């Protein structure tokens, strides 16, 4: 997800501007829907989650605008438990205490019911391994451990009039960890880490840790007022894009794993270069396709030198010459993506990591993809020339083999056509004759998971985009009807509606449509109007 | 004929006054109510008019009932949310909320259930599945919200490093994490950079040893 806020001293309007785009899998219908909801207490427009009241994360109320990216706070620990008692007891300190065991059942369409055990220790439920074998993994997560009052925030946030009032209204939010970026008509901008994080050692971030030793227990909660925040920074720019929120020498442990800083650095670069940032400038940032890896790739392929196989040498030459842009019109971007998928597969196979998921402790739905994880580590290993996992191969041997394999996988399609998402409705595989009706239409789009236009993929499956911006938005704080937004298919969840897939056209162009706030304009422009009346 | 009516007038039991819902050229609903309870009743009704299958499928995924619609592909995910105790923690949370949030949730599901009682044709997916919608309770919205964000982030990286231990060894497994470009750009302070801490194999040695034994 990306977002950013630009202070009044650096905007064309002399008021704050906020903009961004959340990135999630393209499940259908889209997770976020556009709504405007007004009553005597508030008048709010933004994104809702169908099935949930209010505007948890993306909205303005005519005084404060706010939006989020996932903060990558570490809110989930895994504990390795020692069991005895045929799985009925678990060690804590030097005592084995009773574990809770119960039975439950699910029904499965077209198959037999499945009965199963639910086993719970002082840490949380067993999610992997068989306690009867003496060891299993339990999960202690902020999402489940203790009473959560995030829903009390949904009635408090609509009343906020300033960035600071909005952050006080978010006290107690713990369901999901967010970078909550806000701006207000008084001219302030801010970033709050809106999360509940337990106080415990940094070691818990690396691996499942011993549940019995007492050394890895949660010691209370990091207080609200200790969470990282900034309001009105002196450079007039805030950017978040799932990158490391604070340095690791911060006194509370908050994060081990987060995205690479590519997207934050590219947004920051574009904003530092524009100290008269206009509402119209947000779309060009949303659309940015420069890959951070072009320099590393070019250097390593040049040093590798000419290949014997003619098709591999053609591919090498095109990659050394590539401008690094994942533009929809680029055929060479597709060849880069095929090359990197082939390299990731070869490294995952040679290392033995493809088979790491054969272990019983891997069995946590939906499972880890070895290539999908190795994909993000390859740039570090290649930049450092660390060939420790290649069982005797050098990176040069891996790159050369990847040129050969990839040369047989070149379709020649522009990246927009190669990467075009196949939006799949949840019932399309059960009702295949209906897939043409159920699946919303898609257009060619560029980007990859490293670019600000973060249309990512599943590397073990192929190049098609599987996740990306579910919505894009820009808030013009204090000139609200100039704000804009879009979603990746449309307002309707009904496959037959004119509004099921109509916003895919602007979204695929990295354009937005008006986010209308004024009631007289809304009334004048309404296409349907309905009265909901007392019964 | 297979879409719900978006014009005219429809009743909602429990509304205090009328609510007007105007859709713009993109179908986006702009909802104008008098009081706050009516606003949340209207929002539950309007979410159901456009997204009822999404709402019920996301609630089934939270409550471990999605394999009833999706088949075996969803069985292991249903078993995992039953083991996490979704219903228990969402009823826990609801009971502890303030009056204003309980009343928000009650009004919102009254809106959903009025839509289910409104006589609209069911969405195409209920025809395909031979299904009928089941009614909503106030704590259901807490399960839907919890499902949206279920288990994202750190737990997968930890699980992955553990799985890598018996394959590539501790020193290599503890380099399995997303790249930092050589040096992170931090969010706070804005523009600041820093080198991340690498794993301390010495302090992790008891955890590594216990996991290798447990896994072997
Ligand atoms: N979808 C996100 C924004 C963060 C992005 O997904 O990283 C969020 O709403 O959590």
């Amino acid at each position: 997800s990306n977002n950013w806020a630009v202070a009044p001293g650096r905007t064309a309007t002399g008021r704050p501007i906020l903009a961004g785009d959340p990135h999630r899998v393209f499940e259908i219908p889209g997770f976020y829907a556009q709504h405007h909801l007004a009553c005597d207490r508030f008048d709010m427009i933004g994104l809702t989650v169908p099935g949930v009241p209010g505007f948890p994360s993306f909205a303005h109320n005519g005084k404060v605008a706010y939006c989020v990216t996932s903060a990558f706070m570490d809110i989930h620990d895994l504990y390795l438990e020692q069991f005895a008692g045929e799985g009925r007891t678990a060690r804590f300190g030097n005592d084995f205490e009773p574990v809770a065991w119960s039975r439950d059942r699910i029904a499965v369409r077209g198959g037999a019911d499945r009965e199963f055990d639910i086993v719970e220790t002082r840490h949380g439920p067993v999610i992997a391994g068989d306690p009867r074998d003496g060891a299993a993994l339990t999960l202690r997560s902020v999402q489940f451990a203790e009473t959560d009052l995030s829903f009390d925030c949904l009635t408090r946030m609509p009343g906020a009039s300033t960035v600071a009032q909005l952050y006080d209204a978010t006290r107690g939010w713990g369901l999901i960890d967010h970078n909550l970026v806000a701006g207000d008509v008084a001219g302030s901008i801010g970033h709050l880490v809106r999360a509940r994080v337990p106080s415990r050692p940094r070691e818990n971030g690396w691996l499942p840790v011993p549940g019995w030793s007492g050394e890895h227990e949660w010691r209370g909660w990091i207080p609200h007022e200790a969470m990282p925040r900034v309001i009105d920074p002196p450079g007039g720019i805030i950017v978040t894009a799932n990158n490391r929120v604070v340095a690791d020498d911060h006194p509370d442990y908050l994060c081990t794993d987060c995205h690479p800083p590519y997207r934050a650095e590219r947004i920051m670069k574009r904003l530092v270069a524009n100290p008269a940032f206009a509402v119209d400038d947000a779309a060009a940032i949303h659309a940015d396709t420069l890959s951070p890896h072009v320099g590393l790739l070019r250097r390593r392929l040049e040093a590798l030198g000419a290949r014997d196989d003619s098709a591999a040498e053609g591919l090498r030459q095109m990659l050394v010459a590539w401008d690094g842009r994942m533009d929809a019109a680029s055929e060479v971007a597709s060849a880069y993506n095929a090359f990197r998928r082939a390299l990731t597969r070869l490294v995952t196979d040679r290392s033995g990591l493809e088979q790491a998921i054969s272990h019983p402790f891997a069995a946590v739905a939906p499972g880890v993809s070895p290539q999908g994880q190795v994909w993000w580590a390859v740039p570090t290993l290649l930049r450092d020339d660390d060939a420790g996992m290649l069982k005797g191969w050098s990176w040069d041997q891996a790159l050369s083999e990847a040129l050969s394999v990839a040369s047989q996988n070149l379709t020649g399609r522009s990246w927009g056509e190669e990467h075009r998402p196949r939006f799949t409705h949840p019932l399309a595989t059960q009702f295949p004759a209906w897939a043409g009706l159920l699946n919303p239409a898609s257009r060619p789009i560029g980007g990859d998971g490293d670019t600000v236009l973060a249309n990512g993929l599943v590397p073990s499956a192929g190049p098609q985009a599987t996740y990306g911006a579910l919505s894009r938005y820009v808030f013009d704080v204090g000139n609200w009807d100039n704000s804009r937004w879009v979603v990746f298919h449309g307002a309707s969840g009904h496959p037959a509606s004119a509004h099921y897939a109509d916003q895919n056209a602007p979204w695929s162009d990295c354009a937005m449509v008006p986010m209308l706030y004024s009631w007289d304009r809304i009334a004048a422009e309404a296409v349907t109007s309905q009265e909901l009346v007392p019964a | 004929a297979a879409l719900p009516p978006l014009s005219g007038s429809l009743p909602i039991p429990g509304l205090s006054a009328s609510v007007r819902v105007r859709r713009d050229a993109w179908g986006i609903p702009h909802i104008k109510a008098s009081g706050e309870a009516d606003a949340y009743r209207a929002l539950g009704f309007v979410h159901s008019q456009d997204r009822l299958f999404q709402m019920e499928l996301t609630r089934r995924k939270a409550l471990g009932r999605a394999a009833e619609w999706l088949g075996a592909e969803a069985a292991e995910a249903d078993i995992l949310v039953r083991r996490l105790g979704m219903e228990k923690v969402c009823r826990r949370d609801f009971e502890a909320l303030g009056v204003e949030a309980k009343d928000m949730l009650r009004a919102y599901v009254a809106g959903v259930n009025a839509f289910l009682a409104s006589g609209a044709p069911l969405p195409v997916e209920y025809g395909l599945l031979g299904a009928e919608p089941e009614p909503w309770e106030p704590w259901h919205s807490i399960a839907v919200m919890r499902r949206l964000g279920l288990l994202m982030g750190s737990v997968w990286f930890k699980l992955w490093r553990m799985l890598a231990l018996p394959v590539v060894g501790a020193a290599n497994a503890l380099k399995l994490r997303y790249d930092d470009g050589g040096r992170d750009l931090l969010c706070i302070p804005p523009g600041a950079e820093a080198d991340r801490l690498e794993a301390d194999l010495a302090t992790l040695r008891p955890a590594v040893d216990a996991l290798l034994k447990a896994m072997g």
